[PDB]
């Protein structure tokens, strides 16, 4: 019968909901409340980095820590070398509505996409020299919000209308799909050892996934409105996530509840991009406010202000050796700090 | 700019009115004072918001700052001045500030008149056809340097005179003869006419035509409750511009007219009065070109 | 790619000459071109460069204000006229491509030349050896001198090995000291430090035999070695 | 029948997240202030380099 | 030395730039319809030339690009309103079949009043304007709508109601007005009519630009 099943499906709410309320046997705020603080950090511009026509939308760090993507609403990408600002190559697009980019970890191949709901692979080592398309993927039904790679072969997306998908780059179709969302999915974030991930999809709820099975091991529960961002810490066991009621959170995937909320009363607007600095112990958010803070991850404080943007931030990085940290915004420019 | 003769130095009859009545020791301070009083603040809190206060440097920004420190320039030293008045037209500060006042007024003054030109011209151009600023900062730089080398010659020569049966030294409001039909004149009369009536037709013309294209019976009716507006603020400020500056040159070539001709310089008093009028531009220039606007009042309120 | 050059023969003193090489498979108005010679039974010298834009143009000491270079985008050509030729200029000519990004693999690609008979600050490379009788199966190494430090304030060394089988134009080997070029099997290495180089064959085999260069590029001119001969 | 397949998966789906094990939170918050102390002096942008290995000026 | 890189950087940003002139004098027009609302032979007969598609043309030594969104404005995010650069909104409505006006009525009220458009200007254009005179001698208005305050058989007195319910759900009444036309089969003027309403928004700019008003 329906009504058993839903009340079958109450009472296994109830079970779960008790489980998770049994193992709070303390609190973050308590367990560190004997650790020396931080103090003031404060960066300096080092690079701007001009060039573009229009707002920018993504931006992605190669794995050498030297040389970057970007992609903007003029229909280009863009390849920066970060140390002397200089332009490697600049990749024109077939679709003006870009909303992503990507680098491949071997350096290699680089990815597009966008409104077109066509994800482009792109490929930078040639005989003839120039830069020409390899691949065309199509398949979802909705917009492109975030693309990631795995290794040359697989990829890695996440589309508009309620779906997420694997595909194998070499013969052209998808080989998994995972389903289970309300909404549309915003935002995705890959292990440090390339066999989970996780998702966040304008439920006020967050997924894990797994890539060999197809089936999802967690769901948590805890926001008012959308979420915008998302990235897992250093270690591979915790991850935070970004709202648009002016809040970030940090969860855990082994007690399966909810660690600290960072929030104050000054803030007002959203968020729209979150990162983790190499130890582990700083939180970078960019806010609609025209700037970046930067918070303290174990004492729930504020440590400082990044504040050179005259519009939106959107997009955030840090490198893989932990140098400097790289933003952009809506007013055409990017900036790295130290 | 009354003649005097040979140093022995004396004055006639009229002039011994003049100096010694009512219209230069009463009427000018009242005048002085409020112009004094309005003007610095008001032209300084413009400068401060066009230079601080905006995010976009479109032209328009660039041409208002420029002539709100124009005025406040034109406006400081005037406590000397009304000192000289009200101490009978006698003076105590050496030869060096009579200069600094006699440079700077009709240095600030021409500076007004140019910048107002300018502004006008940009108008129309960005009208009539639906950089700029670069070009902005170029003539203003054209402009303020041209003036730097027509403003010298009032120092170079000795502005104060020495009359024994006053018992007056006075700050060029007298002056020898020779020097009257010589190079003052050309000065003078080059600068009422040069740098006055060439930049006044180029306003008039601007305006006018903008007005006759805002006003024709071509375009989309659902617009017309904002172009009337349009209308009656140039309107206002043509018809300023021309009778707050013209009575003055026009009487001063009058003036120096029977100079170089006859000899009689009983055309004085209407100088005056004819530079009381022209003064007064220097306050009512910000309530028609800055204040009569909704985003500029708000930025400079929330400043 | 394939890249094609014609224009040679013989001319007696004096007159006049000029050269073409026509390109194809590539992209060529975002590549330069160089121009390389070589004398009947020697080394290797270098002539002339012309650059991407045609902004940047290079002559070296015995060429320059008698020769010059010039390029044809559209119709992808690069042309040499020469003035005046001597006795000294019998020889055989070479074009060869360039790029220079971060990454890049300079020399990439070699045209197969012309035939043309006639009827100091500069930095010197000193090859060890004239010749060097090897066995099949066995390692080999190389070594050639520099008369100044390579390794400049940013982290790299420009020193580049070339090869030539008997019969045909050069092909790269090793770029900035340590890289392999695409298209080598993995089996050659070379290694060094300021002011000395090597370089490693293991376990030679057939078609390997020829002679190698050993090159320069910290600046103009460039300078190259004698040359080492494998007997095999 | 589509309400009946529903409800089903979503049975399923909770009866599968349902068993699994958990730990406690405080063993959880230790490991990971071990962590962040740990790698403390690896990490450039909480601890400054001397002028001379920064590679951006 | 290998700066010679540094030329290359530069030769790029030269292309840049070479596109930059170009940005500025695009006008971009943002087309929204239905099914039965004509949007098919409007395009066809206007000699132009899977997700969003693109028209880029030319009049009068002005570059246009519309940009035809085909059903999937059905999204409902804020991110999906990323059309913040947009001059015009251009609306195309069927005035023949009275039952559905209340659906696509209910529309227009959902993008009009939205907060990225609050400085953009809306084109109307109710299309046919021959089967209303068909029917208005046929049946009544009033069998749907009780409002209609005239006579249901006047064409004025019908198209006055109509376009009075449209500029009836528009609040925050004057920051850019609203136009409207009637066209059937003209295919020939409607360049010019668009090229009228931009001219005057950007009229509507450049009196603010100048501080004088």
């Amino acid at each position: 019968e329906l009504d058993q099943l839903r009340q079958e499906a109450e009472q296994l709410k109830n079970q779960i909901r008790d489980a998770r309320k049994a193992c709070a046997d303390a609190t973050l705020s308590q367990i560190t409340n004997n650790i020396d603080p931080v103090g003031r950090i404060q960066m300096r511009t080092r690079r701007t980095l001009r060039g573009h026509l229009a707002k920018i939308y993504a931006m992605h760090w190669g794995t050498d820590s030297r040389l970057l993507v970007s992609a903007s609403q003029d229909g280009k990408l863009i390849i920066w070398d970060s140390y002397t600002t200089n332009k490697v190559h600049a990749i024109p697009l077939r679709s003006s509505w870009v909303m992503t980019c990507a680098y491949a970890p071997s350096g290699n191949y680089v990815a597009c996409g966008g409104l077109d709901n066509i994800c482009s692979i792109y490929n930078l080592k040639t005989r003839e020299g120039n830069v020409r398309v390899s691949r065309e993927l199509a398949g979802h039904t909705g917009y492109l919000s975030c693309c990631r790679f795995l290794d040359d072969n697989q990829i890695v997306t996440s589309s508009g209308d309620t779906t997420c998908a694997l595909w194998d780059i070499e013969t052209g179709q998808q080989t998994t799909t995972f389903t289970g969302h309300t909404g549309d999915v915003m935002s995705l974030s890959l292990a440090p050892d390339t066999r989970l991930f996780v998702s966040g999809a304008c439920d006020a709820s967050a997924k894990l996934w797994d890539v060999r099975e197809g089936m999802c091991r967690q769901t948590f529960t805890g926001h008012e409105s959308d979420i915008n961002a998302i990235c897992f810490f250093p270690n591979g066991n915790a991850f935070a996530t970004g709202s648009d009621d002016a809040t970030c959170r940090l969860f855990d995937l082994r007690a399966d509840q909810e660690l600290m909320t960072y929030s104050h009363d000054n803030i007002i607007c959203g968020i729209t991009s979150v990162s983790f600095s190499k130890s582990g112990r700083l939180l970078l958010a960019g806010y609609d406010d025209f700037n970046c803070n930067v918070w303290d991850a174990l004492k729930a404080d504020r440590a400082g202000v990044l504040a050179g943007h005259d519009n939106r931030v959107s997009c955030l990085g840090v490198t893989d050796d932990g140098m400097a940290v790289a933003t952009g915004s809506w007013d055409s420019f990017l900036k790295i700090w130290n | 700019s009354l003649i005097g003769k040979v140093t022995v130095f004396s004055v006639d009859e009229f002039s011994a009115s003049v100096l010694t009545g009512k219209l230069t020791t009463v009427f000018l301070p009242i005048v002085y004072t409020i112009v004094f009083v309005v003007g610095l603040p008001s032209n300084g809190m413009a400068l401060w918001v066009f230079l601080f206060r905006t995010k976009k440097k479109h032209p328009a920004v660039i041409y208002m700052a420029n002539l709100a420190l124009a005025d406040l320039l034109s406006v400081i030293w005037f406590p000397l001045k009304i000192a000289y008045h009200i101490h009978g037209n006698n003076w105590i500060y050496g030869e060096a500030l009579c200069n600094v006042l006699i440079g700077f007024f009709y240095g600030n003054m021409y500076c007004s008149i140019l910048f107002m030109t300018c502004l006008s011209v940009q108008r129309y151009w960005v009208i009539v056809n639906p950089k700029k600023a670069n070009i902005a900062i170029g003539i203003s730089l054209a402009i303020w340097l041209l003036i730097l080398l027509v403003t010298i010659p009032l120092y170079v020569v000795k502005q104060t005179i020495f009359i024994p049966a006053l018992n007056i030294t006075t700050c060029h409001d007298v002056l020898p003869e020779q020097l009257l039909v010589g190079d003052m004149f050309n000065y003078f009369l080059s600068l009422a006419i040069g740098v006055f009536l060439f930049p006044a037709f180029l306003t008039a013309s601007a305006y006018v035509l903008m007005i006759r294209m805002l006003r024709s019976s071509a375009m989309d009716e659902n617009s017309e409750k904002k172009r009337k507006r349009a209308i009656k603020l140039i309107v206002t400020v043509l018809a300023m511009y021309l009778i707050c500056f013209t009575p003055s040159n026009l009487l001063l070539v009058v003036h120096y007219f029977l100079i170089k001709s006859q000899g009689q310089s009983h055309v004085y008093a209407l100088y005056i009065v004819a530079l009381c009028l022209s003064t007064l531009n220097s306050c009512i220039d910000p309530f028609v070109y800055y204040f009569v606007s909704h985003d500029f009042r708000d930025h400079a309120k929330n400043a | 790619v394939q890249l094609v050059e014609s224009g040679g023969g013989l001319v007696q003193p004096g007159g006049s000459r000029k050269l073409s090489c026509s390109a194809s498979g590539f992209a060529f108005s975002s590549f330069g071109m160089h121009w390389v010679r070589q004398a009947p039974e020697k080394g290797l010298e270098w002539v002339a460069y012309i650059s991407s834009g045609s902004g940047t143009i290079y002559y070296a000491d015995t060429v320059k204000g008698r020769f010059t270079i010039s390029r044809d985008d559209p119709k992808n050509t690069l042309f040499l006229q020469m003035t005046s030729l001597r006795s000294e200029d019998t020889a055989m000519y070479y074009c060869v491509r360039s790029i220079y990004y971060y990454g890049s693999s300079p020399f990439d690609f070699w045209g197969q030349g012309t035939t043309l008979t006639v009827s100091s600050a500069d930095i010197v490379m000193t090859q060890a050896t004239s010749s060097v009788p090897v066995t099949p199966g066995e390692s080999v190494s190389i070594s050639c001198r520099s008369s100044k430090s390579l390794l400049h304030s940013n982290g790299n060394t420009y020193l580049y090995w070339f090869l030539q089988r008997p019969g045909q134009s050069p092909q790269l080997l090793i770029y900035r000291m340590s890289n392999l070029a695409s298209g080598v099997p993995d089996r050659f290495s070379g290694s060094g430090s300021g002011t000395a180089f090597t370089l490693t064959i293991s376990r030679l085999e057939a078609e390997d035999v020829g002679v190698y260069y050993c090159m320069q590029h910290l600046e103009y001119p460039l300078t190259f070695g004698a040359g080492t001969k494998l007997e095999l | 029948t589509a309400s009946i397949a529903q409800a089903r998966k979503l049975v399923e789906q909770l009866k599968m997240e349902a068993n699994i094990d958990r730990i406690k939170v405080s063993k959880a918050a230790a490991d990971l202030m071990a962590y962040c102390e740990a790698h403390a002096k690896e990490d450039p942008l909480l601890t400054p380099v001397p002028a001379s290995e920064n590679p951006f000026r | 030395e290998d700066k010679a890189a540094a030329e290359r950087s530069k030769e790029i940003d030269k292309c840049l730039s070479r596109e930059k002139t170009y940005v500025k004098r695009l006008v971009k027009i943002l087309l929204l319809g239905a099914d039965n609302s004509g949007k098919s032979t409007f395009l066809k007969q206007m000699r132009i030339i899977k997700g969003i598609h693109e028209y880029d043309f030319e009049i009068k030594n002005v570059p246009f690009k519309m940009v035809d969104v085909g059903g999937q404005r059905s999204e409902r995010k804020r991110w999906f309103e990323c059309f913040d650069s947009v001059t015009s909104i251009l609306f195309l409505v069927d005035s023949s079949d009275f039952n559905r006006l209340t659906e696509s009525l209910n529309d227009f009220e959902t993008i009009v009043n939205n907060r990225v458009f609050s400085n953009v200007s809306i084109i109307l254009f109710l299309n046919k304007t021959d089967l209303l005179e068909e029917k208005v001698q046929i049946v009544s208005i009033k069998d749907y709508f009780l409002e209609f305050e005239g006579d249901p058989h006047c064409l004025r007195d019908v198209q006055k109601f109509l376009v009075e319910c449209f500029r009836n759900k528009r609040r925050d009444q004057q920051q850019k007005p609203l136009y409207h036309h009637f066209t059937t089969a003209i295919n020939t003027e409607n360049a010019r009519l668009i090229f009228r309403d931009v001219k005057d928004t950007i009229l509507h700019d450049n009196l603010k630009q100048l501080m004088l008003q």
